[PDB]
């Protein structure tokens, strides 16, 4: 199984220059001496289209990808259309382009909104997904133009060094809703999240669906008792397993609406990416949130809040697998290394059961699947867990590159895992 | 299932120019600058109009032809709820920019049509009571007849381009955005 | 546009507006015209309209034989207008002579076609046409009609004016004939649900059955109704064309030969199909009140007299 | 659909079919008819049709004032057909006097009434109406039309017949006047773009010019075209009413006071909106072929002569 390692968030500075270039030589030389198949790089939106809606600066990225080609390592480009940075700690911040942020400020409903009005600036909402709101362009048009610029610049690399394009379709590059606002500690693990669909641009489609279904009362707003982010599934009457609203007709209708809007956002961006990258020796992948916690509950409230209509009665990953099979897209899944006992048991976290369900859905839809770890860990216990999960994976992406991985014991464990997976 | 659809509530004046084409579908032709539909950035050009409401909101009645929209456009004060359907592929407003209003016409040579069959008259001249009409009309514009009437006579050609008494004297455009960049993006997408 | 309509007497007062309204109809593909003269003028006038229905001219029996070669719907409004001091008896003789000649011509040219007799009085000139077709041996009772829709249109108009209804919604049937006290408007059986009063019945009856004389006195004896007659005739013609096209809801109040009563000919609501008189509705004579009953007795007497006069002329 | 239409002179060869056609329309709600006589009969004849458009009749100048009260569209086809052996100048005098009287009576009643002028000659009667509106200060160039739609209808019919074209699609713009020689069918501007040979342009332009004379010859002794006039005038009335109803696709060829050329009045395709001439399509005189330009230059002197006759009669 191919092994891929991810470049840190400081792979490119605020300016389009490579950060710690000699350090990246050290890291990459160690990596290809270790036999690692390849590497995963975040092509950021705010570091390429930072100030001009048409000018695409590719300096540091061109250096980095040509450099990775020189060291013979495959590149998995992740089309990062999301903001990152200061949420609880500092880390490093790569904001959205300034013109995009100005558009979001003048029209606040361009960002995902929760029940209580909090707006998440990590990503541009899907309520305005096809509206010409970004300097006369729709968000699909902006993402498509970014992908076209990337393809035009790196055409000599596609099919030779770049072998995978993960599409950023939501926060953290995951096709989901921003139901985990760790910013300001709004959400803390464990939790269920909220419904990030309160833009009026999407409440309009809610009203449309409610009128189509002949229910001119189910489109006014979302659930009134869904629960706050850090609440528990049994604390909310919507997500309770004892005949809760998630089983009612209104719950089924709203959850189908939510999941199908997320699926339609996926459909649009995936079709655009397939059109842009058609017949070029490269594959297209979509990252799906690895929501392991609260798996034991019947409702699966975190999955329901993050756009996945996955319950004990409905398999919510089967439609996503159908979409990826339709567009010939790779299913990328997190939370592979973790174990059930390692995670807290009071929250009924079942990472292995979730991974098994994902594998079943991918087998049903004949969708190739790739895995990645959720947290950076060097233990042979997690390495053997990943080995078993791959044995049952088209590729594995490892988080995260750092000098800690180049220590003696950590490096030995990492290379041992590498030639065990190989 | 119908996720291309969306409901929007607008206070009068609506500020929308509608285009009845030779398919029965009532498009949106142009938007008046500074209008309520201009403020509501979700209403694009080319989005089909499926249903509509009345002054008090009433019931969200489906619109079949010009007859249903006539009552909506006759009024001048109130709040109307409109259901629009986004086209499966983005509307080529390139044709609206290029072709003149005479080019996109159905009855260019206004061939006369005299009829007594209510099944051929649009849903403002039917009276839909017992049988095939009582009174006959002689009309030259194909906007007074149903698609069956148009088929008997024989972007899709438009049989009419109608509006209401929108005040403010705002220019009819295609939305408040860099329209040149929007078209450039459209040709980049289709190419 | 795959049906042919011919007008005989097309240059007269009714002929010109009737031909105009017939031409501006997408169901018509070719419109032949015949009169003693002025046919070339009317055809040249109409031939410039941009409605896709050709227009052809004919004069005299020699061109009539060509005119009625492939007609699908024949209309015969060929009647001489009343003259100031001309006896109604010889007026009937002249009009019946025109009708008899034209019916002989259509029988010998193309008998398999709808026949719409307009030349007044149809009460006398419809039996004349039927007997002439019988003599020629090509009588088709299913494909002969007497245009009575003028009185139906007048009844709709007068009802909608009397009571504040939606005029395009009003629809009231008329029974009997087409001239005099034989017009029986079924107000109590009108299609829109109403509640009439006895004075309303009286006024509506006296207005509907005396509308031709109203037009004549409005014109100071110059002539009869021309524009309304052309409108009604075009209504019946488009109904017949729809029936020829396979429409299953062509319910027209026509004066046809019916077996629903002792009278050989009666004006009732009939269903028209591709073969002509597809069926005759009997319920039009069920549910009538005593007013309709007495007026129907008088109407039966009048129609018997008129049909006997037409029979005497024809044979 | 609550618009009012008056027809002054609705008892002649054109008046009766025109009144019937305008009554049988979905836009007209009130129809006023006027003539010096024989109008009560036509009004009674029309009132029996079951169409929503009410019909009223007026006789005499005293009822003329009531006729056009709050009338949205005025149509003036009043005229006298040429009698056998009648003087052309005398017939011109009678027609011009009738047009003068009707327009001068329209002026005080409803200046904003989309005045449509039919009475031939159009080239000489439209300017007369314009100046009689000028003396009253209500000469609004956007609300005075000369109906030239008959030549458009004839052009559509003739091009369709000759070129075997779909009659629903053909639209031929005609410029100049309504006096035979002053007719210019801009065939190269046929909307279903179709090539025309030299021989096809020939005989076709001339039949378009001479259709009136052809109909007069066919109707020897009885006036001129009347059913075609009624049809085209009803088409123009419907176009004007739907333009007054909105309908931002209303384009029609009319004879209006246009500064597009040196000639004060010209016939061209104009866009009609709620206030009249929304815009004038100047491109009608751009891109014309050599034959079209030669005919346009030839017709200037005749159209100017007709306009001069009109102004002399109106200022006399």
């Amino acid at each position: 199984v191919p092994v891929f390692v991810m470049m840190p968030l400081d792979s490119v500075t605020m300016g389009n220059t490579v950060n710690r270039r000699k350090a990246m030589k050290a890291s990459l030389q160690a990596l290809k001496s270790a036999g690692v198949e390849g590497i995963m790089i975040d092509v950021w939106w705010g570091l390429v289209e930072k100030e001009s809606p048409g000018t695409y600066n590719w300096g540091g990225y061109n250096e980095l990808l040509e450099l990775a080609k020189k060291l013979g390592l495959k590149v998995q480009a992740v089309m990062s259309f999301h903001q990152c940075g200061g949420n609880v700690g500092d880390s490093v911040t790569i904001p959205l382009p300034q013109w995009v942020v100005e558009e979001v400020d003048k029209d606040p409903d361009l960002a995902y909104t929760d029940q209580w009005g909090r707006r998440n600036h990590e990503y541009i909402s899907l309520g305005a997904d096809t509206l010409p709101v970004l300097k006369g362009r729709t968000p699909v048009q902006c993402y498509a133009d970014f992908m076209r610029a990337f393809r035009d610049n790196f055409k000599h690399l596609l099919g030779e060094t770049i072998v995978e394009i993960q599409v950023g379709m939501g926060p953290a590059g995951e096709l989901r809703y921003p139901s985990y606002p760790e910013q300001e500690g709004t959400w803390k693990f464990p939790g269920i999240g909220a419904f990030q669909c309160y833009d009026k641009y999407s409440l309009s489609s809610l009203k449309a669906a409610a009128e189509t279904y002949g229910k001119p009362e189910w489109g006014s707003t979302g659930p009134t008792d869904a629960g706050h982010y850090n609440n528990w599934p049994e604390d909310t009457q919507f997500f309770k397993k004892e005949g809760g609203g998630w089983n009612s007709e209104y719950g089924d209708f709203f959850l189908s609406w939510y999941s199908q809007m997320l699926l339609d956002h996926g459909e649009r961006i995936l079709s655009s990416a397939k059109s842009i990258f058609e017949n070029m020796g490269v594959k297209i992948s979509v990252k799906i949130a690895g929501i392991h916690w609260h798996y034991g509950t019947r409702s699966h409230a975190p999955e329901l809040t993050a756009g996945y209509y996955n319950t004990r009665f409905r398999d919510g990953y089967l439609p996503i697998a159908q979409m990826l099979a339709r567009h010939n897209a790779i299913f990328n899944f997190t939370c592979i290394e973790m174990r059930d006992h390692e995670q807290p048991q009071d929250a009924l976290c079942a990472p292995e059961k979730l991974v098994n369900q994902v594998a079943l859905a991918t087998l049903a839809a004949e969708v190739p699947l790739a895995g990645e770890n959720a947290l950076p860990r060097y233990d042979d216990y997690a390495h053997e867990q990943i080995l078993k999960a791959s044995a049952l994976m088209c590729a594995f992406t490892y988080l995260r590159m750092n000098p800690e991985l180049f220590q003696a014991d950590n490096w030995g464990k990492f290379v041992a895992f590498v030639k065990k997976m190989g | 299932m119908n996720l291309n659809e969306y409901m929007v509530t607008l206070e009068k004046p609506l500020g929308i120019r509608f285009a009845l084409s030779a398919d029965g579908k009532i498009f949106v032709h142009a938007i008046k600058k500074g209008s309520n539909a201009e403020k509501a950035r979700i209403i694009m050009v080319g989005d089909t109009l499926k249903k509509a409401s009345d002054s008090s909101g009433g019931t969200l009645v489906e619109i079949k032809d010009f007859g249903d929209t006539k009552k909506m456009l006759v009024e001048k004060t109130g709040s109307f709820s409109l259901v629009l359907e986004r086209p499966f592929s983005p509307f080529p407003i390139q044709y609206l920019l290029h072709l003149s209003d005479l080019d996109l016409l159905y009855n260019r040579g206004r061939v006369s049509f005299v009829t007594w069959n209510k099944n051929l008259l649009s849903s403002n001249l039917r009276a839909s009571s017992q049988g095939s009409g009582n009174s006959g009309y002689a009309a030259f514009s194909s906007k007074f007849f149903t698609p069956q009437g148009w088929k008997l006579l024989n972007i899709s050609p438009l049989v009419s381009v109608f509006s209401e008494d929108v005040p403010g004297d705002g220019e009819w455009g295609y939305g408040n955005f860099p329209l040149e960049e929007y078209i450039k993006a459209l040709d980049r997408s289709k190419g | 546009a795959s049906y042919k309509v011919a007008v005989l007497g097309a240059a007269g007062g009714i002929g010109q507006p009737l031909s105009l309204l017939i031409k501006m109809s997408p169901l018509v593909s070719t419109l032949h015209l015949y009169d003693i003269a002025n046919v070339k003028g009317v055809a040249a006038d109409l031939s410039h309209c941009n409605t896709p229905s050709q227009v052809r001219d004919f004069t005299g029996p020699s061109e009539l034989a060509d005119c009625l070669k492939d007609v699908n719907v024949v209309v015969i409004p060929a009647g001489v207008p009343r003259k100031p001091g001309m006896t109604r008896d010889d007026l009937f003789n002249i009009n019946a002579n025109i009708v008899k000649t034209l019916v002989e011509a259509v029988a010998e040219n193309c008998p398999n076609a709808f026949i719409h007799i307009i030349s007044n009085p149809v009460n006398s000139t419809v039996p004349i046409a039927a007997e002439v077709l019988k003599k020629k041996g090509v009588y088709d009772p299913k494909k002969l009609f007497g245009v009575t829709t003028l009185d139906v249109v007048r009844a709709n108009t007068f009802v909608s004016q009397k009571k504040n209804l939606k005029l395009i919604d009003v629809d009231v049937p008329v029974i009997g004939g087409h001239a005099g006290i034989t017009i029986l408007p079924l107000l109590s059986k009108t299609k829109p649900s109403v509640n009439f009063t006895d004075e309303e019945i009286q006024e509506l009856t006296v207005r509907i059955q005396n509308a031709g004389t109203e037009v004549v006195d409005a014109k100071a004896g110059a002539g009869s109704a021309t524009l309304s007659m052309a409108y009604a005739a075009a209504r019946f013609v488009e109904s017949s064309l729809r029936a020829l096209d396979g429409d299953g809801d062509v319910y027209e109040c026509s004066f046809v030969e019916s077996t629903l009563t002792d009278l050989p000919f009666f004006a009732s609501r009939v269903k028209i199909g591709k073969n002509g008189l597809e069926a005759v509705i009997e319920s039009d004579l069920q549910g009538l009140t005593e007013y309709e009953q007495k007026a129907l007795e008088a109407l039966k007497v009048e129609l018997k007299a008129s049909i006997d006069k037409g029979v005497a002329f024809a044979n």
